């Protein structure tokens, strides 16, 4: 299921993003652990 | 009697959904809704 | 299922949302404190 989903997670993403700059953190209750992993991943790399 | 079974079943389900409906603004209170349901 | 994102930086709709989703000791410590207080006591006695 895509068309609202994708729109809904981005928004996490760049909560976490906010989060890591921040030093907040970052933890949602009841995310997906996978797609916690996966935005972490990206949030790590970004950081990077 | 095809088509209009599909217009009448349209009509049925389009007013239930109203009917359920009619039960700061509406987006928000929605939104709320929402997270009540997530919770 | 995933939440929906409820952030404390940003509001782009400008929804009022619920109050809620907008907001040990190490022994060493104890040893420290008890060793300079003991310390303190020899001072003075």
């Amino acid at each position: 299921i895509r068309q609202k989903k994708a729109r809904t997670i981005l928004q996490h993403l760049s909560e976490a993003w906010r989060c890591w700059k921040a030093n907040i953190p970052w933890d949602v209750p009841g995310m997906p652990a996978p797609i916690k992993k996966i935005i972490e991943r990206y949030i790590k790399s970004k950081a990077d | 009697k095809l088509a209009v079974s599909l217009q009448s079943e349209s009509k049925k389900r389009y007013e239930a959904r109203k009917r359920q409906m009619q039960n700061i603004n509406d987006k928000n209170k929605q939104f709320n809704e929402k997270l009540s349901r997530e919770s | 299922k995933i939440p929906a994102a409820v952030s404390n930086w940003k509001n782009p709709n400008g929804y009022t949302v619920a109050l809620e989703r907008r907001v040990t000791i190490n022994d060493g410590f104890m040893k420290l404190s008890e060793a300079l207080e003991n310390a303190d006591k020899k001072a003075r006695q």
